[PDB]
């Protein structure tokens, strides 16, 4: 589904340089429950971008435009913001998580960092949801070792 | 490390190269708030003074006056013709009145800060016991200018743009 | 996924009171072939706004109109629409039948019970969906009784 | 009870309590329909009696304008300048005048039957060995005033309102 | 899902007649990651209005753009257009590829071809994909049968 | 044949019979566009000469006026109001002048292929080193007239329709 896999040096404002597996590319395949796979949609477009056409504000405003529904989930964007309405922790596109193997490096879908009051949650608020995401990766590992 | 096997580590993006493409929504602080498309910027600031008194204007380069159409037309209802003052000579400068001529929502105020609102997330100017809707605001003025970008904020996304788009004329 | 979990007495119009376990909320999350997930969300969003904003017409009038797409699927409303044109079976959000467990209250996703001519379709009308989705529910608690 | 296990049961909704957040649209029999939001509401009636003979309006609360606006922003097309008559004085009434000036679709009550039919659904008013597509009706008038909703239909939903909503300047 | 299952000869311009079992058409209940669900919709939605009303071209056009996203995927669409625009094999929605079963008739879901430079892309250039939808469908396969 | 097991074939659609219900969208080649609805049809051309020279027209069957209008509010920005003839008298009949009164695309030409462009895809006309945005063209007119269909090209289907549709008002 690439236009043009895992992330670079630039992409990253933390660490110097870390991506993923095939896994989670081969997972955001028009997959809108989750908003890591968003921005690697718009990430994406990007990069085929610039890579094949000269920098123009207007034209690519207006490109932008049509094919907004293309790369943004309007649903998950529209939950996030109701998510932010009533004082409950939301997901602002910055912090991504996940859990990878030590070894083979498989990766999962990074869920997104909830942030409220202006503050990331903190590793005790959501470690329910990662026990829950270790059990089924674990699940899936080991039915993919068995096949 | 979870479970002795698996590593819990965490992904930060940077939004400063998604700028030739896409546009950036941010808010520098409680005052200042930026959109940015490419090398264009509009400043939208809370300034408490105004600067211009025409009270009428008529709405006859592209990008910028794309963003501030979008932006006006999500101003959703009336916007009862006489709280608008435009500038359009030599720049883009357009001030909203946001004065009362308990509900707090029905007026122009709570519309334009409703709009504020879906362009640049409910994060500041936010309220939250029970609390009103719409947006509270101190000030009584809004305007919107042309501004050359200078990495003013950290860059955001097109995500608010993206919200203004689908809340348009409805 | 929630803005404020199991239904009560006055969200129940038949019963005095009834409500599901955790798979289905938990399967609900952005899920768009189904309607009850629709109808729950549309609870939990009535529930969560009444609880923090005061009451107010217009505001939740206009909350409602830039938030329609957060709620309510496009798609399924529209495909429920197209079948009642054409005199063919179709959802208008009242029924839900589903299956159950008898001991461990473990509950599927309730598929909406369809009507045309004014009426409710007859339970051997649809047997053969029953019998599936019996078939499939077995089937993954099986499974999950595996792991 | 299914494979001796399982047990068959169904759930009904109560759209009571989704009124002071969502719009409701229904209708009580044949004549009658009615579109409440929180305390405010609409009655549409499927009257042969005119009662307004105007015929020309100036479309110079909030809620049930913006309603009445989605409702006759879907009827797409001409809406032929002369056949609706309004009165926006002391209440909100418009009426249609639904009246012929074998298709039955390219006229103006084709129109008027459709978006009556796609905010109402087509349980009424509907056809259905091959039958036209547009709704067939036999009244001559269509009424939409303003009514202090008291619970006269059963609780629908704001589903209707998402169908208006969506087939919106089509 | 269907309005008015397998197709017939005047859909298919190549063949004299060929068409699938039932686990296509039980996987297209609302599923937009793929084409040819998109294609099987709007194949039914003219079946079943054509053998209900009478000839229209107005109120056709009128119920199409009124329906138009309850058939046709638009991020789908939209992303294809994206394909389009850069110079990368897209799909145009004329030819579709699947494996099926030598015996039994056991079908999978058809893959857009893709086109580029005005010409179908070689078998060759997409063979991986191939491979990869041949393993997982085995793997489904033998799931079936297990049980 | 693959893994000695399952075997590899094809479909071909054919989209002749999507016609009664969905728009058509197809180019016969360079030159010529066309735009078919059951019986009715409009033929978009690409000539180097003009026909029609008032410059000034009032927008002032229904079926082939809904495209028209489809495609016209799918050019966005402004048409200039000076770059658009038309002829609405016994057929439809409306000229696009498309010249220049290296960005090549801030252009009134620009926009103009931007919706041809979306309409019809970008398999002709288009370029593709860094290519411009917006397409090129070495014409300087587009006529669209009306046209009783004679199955001119291979039938495609409503899915250049639905793009314009989607990308409208934007
Ligand atoms: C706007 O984005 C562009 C491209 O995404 C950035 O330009 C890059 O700048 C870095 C560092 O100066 C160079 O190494 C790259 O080669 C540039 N890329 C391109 C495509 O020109 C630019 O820095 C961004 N602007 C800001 C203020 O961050
Ligand atoms: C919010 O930030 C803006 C700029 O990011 C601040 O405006 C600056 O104010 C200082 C001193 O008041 C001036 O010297 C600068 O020229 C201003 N910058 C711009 C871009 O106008 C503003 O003061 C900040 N607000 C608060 C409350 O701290
Ligand atoms: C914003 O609106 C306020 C109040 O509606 C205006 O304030 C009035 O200004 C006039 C002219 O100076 C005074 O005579 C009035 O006494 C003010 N108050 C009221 C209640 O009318 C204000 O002028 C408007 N803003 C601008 C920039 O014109
Ligand atoms: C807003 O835009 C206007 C017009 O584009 C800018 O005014 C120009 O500023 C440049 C900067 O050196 C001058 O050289 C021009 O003479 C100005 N006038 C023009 C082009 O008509 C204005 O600077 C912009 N605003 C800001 C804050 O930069
Ligand atoms: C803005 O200037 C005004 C001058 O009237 C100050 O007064 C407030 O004006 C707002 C505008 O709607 C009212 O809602 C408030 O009730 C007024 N009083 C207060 C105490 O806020 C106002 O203080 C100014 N704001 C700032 C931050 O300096
Ligand atoms: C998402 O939310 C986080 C959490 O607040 C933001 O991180 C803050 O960013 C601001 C400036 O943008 C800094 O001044 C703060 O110090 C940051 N806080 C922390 C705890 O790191 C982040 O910028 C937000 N991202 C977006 C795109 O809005
Ligand atoms: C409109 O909905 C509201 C809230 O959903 C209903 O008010 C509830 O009424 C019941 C019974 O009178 C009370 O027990 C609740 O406490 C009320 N809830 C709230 C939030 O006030 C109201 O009854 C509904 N109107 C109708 C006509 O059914
Ligand atoms: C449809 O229902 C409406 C009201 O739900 C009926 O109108 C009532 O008619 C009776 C006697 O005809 C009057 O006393 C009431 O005042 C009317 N109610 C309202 C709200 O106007 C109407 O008669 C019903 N139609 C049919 C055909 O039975
Ligand atoms: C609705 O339209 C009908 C027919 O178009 C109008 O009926 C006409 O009324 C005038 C004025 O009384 C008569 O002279 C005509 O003979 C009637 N028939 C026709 C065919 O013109 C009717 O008046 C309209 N409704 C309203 C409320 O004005
Ligand atoms: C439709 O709305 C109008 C105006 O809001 C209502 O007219 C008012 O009715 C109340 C009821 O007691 C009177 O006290 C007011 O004097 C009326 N006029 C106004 C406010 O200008 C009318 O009643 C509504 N329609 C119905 C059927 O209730
Ligand atoms: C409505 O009143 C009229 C008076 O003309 C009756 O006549 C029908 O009018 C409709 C309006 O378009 C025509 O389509 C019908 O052909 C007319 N005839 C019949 C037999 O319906 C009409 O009967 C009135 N309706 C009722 C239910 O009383
Ligand atoms: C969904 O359809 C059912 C089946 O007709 C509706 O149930 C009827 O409701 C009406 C009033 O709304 C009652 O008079 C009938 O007796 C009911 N019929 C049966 C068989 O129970 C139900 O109301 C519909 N729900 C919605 C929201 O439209
Ligand atoms: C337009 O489509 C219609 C129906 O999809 C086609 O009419 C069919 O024509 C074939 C061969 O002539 C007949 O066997 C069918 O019975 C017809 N179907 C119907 C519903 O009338 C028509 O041929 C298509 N037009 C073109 C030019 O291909
Ligand atoms: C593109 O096709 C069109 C028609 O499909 C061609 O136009 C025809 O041209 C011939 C000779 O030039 C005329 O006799 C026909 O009457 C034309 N047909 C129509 C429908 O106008 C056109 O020549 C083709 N273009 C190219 C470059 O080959
Ligand atoms: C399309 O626009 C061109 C250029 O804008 C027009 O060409 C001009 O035509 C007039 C009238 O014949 C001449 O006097 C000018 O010299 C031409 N060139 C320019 C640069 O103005 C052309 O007329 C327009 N098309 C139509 C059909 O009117
Ligand atoms: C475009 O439409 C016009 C008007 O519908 C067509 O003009 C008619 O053509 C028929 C064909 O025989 C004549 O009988 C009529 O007298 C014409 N005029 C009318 C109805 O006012 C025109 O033919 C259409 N264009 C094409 C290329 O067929
Ligand atoms: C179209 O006719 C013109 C007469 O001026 C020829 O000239 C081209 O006009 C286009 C219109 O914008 C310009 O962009 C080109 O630069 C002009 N020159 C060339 C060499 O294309 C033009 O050649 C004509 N086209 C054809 C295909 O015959
Ligand atoms: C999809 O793309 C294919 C590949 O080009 C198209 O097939 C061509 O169709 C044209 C006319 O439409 C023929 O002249 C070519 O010979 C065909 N090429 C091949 C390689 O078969 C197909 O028509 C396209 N379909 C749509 C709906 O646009
Ligand atoms: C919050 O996170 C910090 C990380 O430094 C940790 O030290 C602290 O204990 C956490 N607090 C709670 C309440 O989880
Ligand atoms: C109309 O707009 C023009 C151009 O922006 C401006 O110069 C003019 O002053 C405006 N008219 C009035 C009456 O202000
Ligand atoms: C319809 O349902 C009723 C439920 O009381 C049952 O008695 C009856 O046999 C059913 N009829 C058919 C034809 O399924
Ligand atoms: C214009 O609208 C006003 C307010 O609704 C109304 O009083 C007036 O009568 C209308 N004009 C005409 C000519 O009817
Ligand atoms: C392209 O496909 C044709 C089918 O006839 C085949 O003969 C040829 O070898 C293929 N070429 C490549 C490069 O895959
Ligand atoms: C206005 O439109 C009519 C009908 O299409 C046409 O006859 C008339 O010429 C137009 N007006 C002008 C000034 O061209």
């Amino acid at each position: 589904w690439t236009l043009s896999y895992c992330l670079t040096k630039w992409m990253i404002l933390a660490a110097e340089l870390k991506c993923f597996g095939n896994t989670a590319v081969a997972k955001c395949n028009v997959n809108h429950d989750e908003e890591f796979c968003d921005m690697l949609r718009l990430i994406d477009y990007n990069k085929a971008a610039l890579s094949k056409f000269k920098p123009d504000v207007e034209s690519a405003l207006h490109l932008f435009k049509t094919t907004v529904n293309s790369l943004i989930s309007d649903q998950l964007l529209m939950r996030n913001h109701l998510r932010d309405l009533m004082c409950v922790p939301y997901c602002n596109y910055s912090k991504f998580w996940y859990l990878e193997h030590a070894k083979t490096g498989e990766t999962s879908v990074p869920k997104c960092w909830l942030v409220t009051n202006g503050a990331y949650l903190n590793e005790t608020h959501f470690s329910d949801q990662i026990e829950q995401e270790a059990d089924n990766m674990i699940t899936e590992m080991l039915r993919k070792d068995y096949i | 490390i979870y479970k002795g096997v698996y590593q819990f580590k965490s992904v930060e993006f940077d939004m400063s190269h998604l700028n030739l493409t896409m546009p950036n929504a941010c808010s520098a602080n409680n005052s200042h708030h930026y959109i940015s498309m490419g090398t264009s910027g509009l400043e939208l600031t809370f300034t408490n003074d105004s600067i211009i008194s025409h009270n009428f204007c008529n709405l006859t380069d592209h990008t910028l006056m794309s963003i501030v159409s979008s932006l006006h037309l999500s101003i959703r209802g009336n916007s009862n013709y006489k709280a608008v003052s435009c500038d359009f000579n030599n720049g883009i400068t357009i001030q909203y009145n946001l004065t009362f001529s308990q509900s707090q929502c029905r007026t122009f105020r709570g519309r334009v800060l409703d709009m504020f609102r879906t362009a640049f997330g409910g994060k500041y100017m936010r309220s939250c016991g029970k609390t009103t809707w719409c947006s509270q605001t101190s000030y009584q003025y809004l305007i919107i200018q042309n501004r050359t970008w200078e990495n003013h904020c950290t860059y955001a996304g097109p995500f608010g743009m993206s919200r203004i788009l689908l809340s348009q004329e409805k």
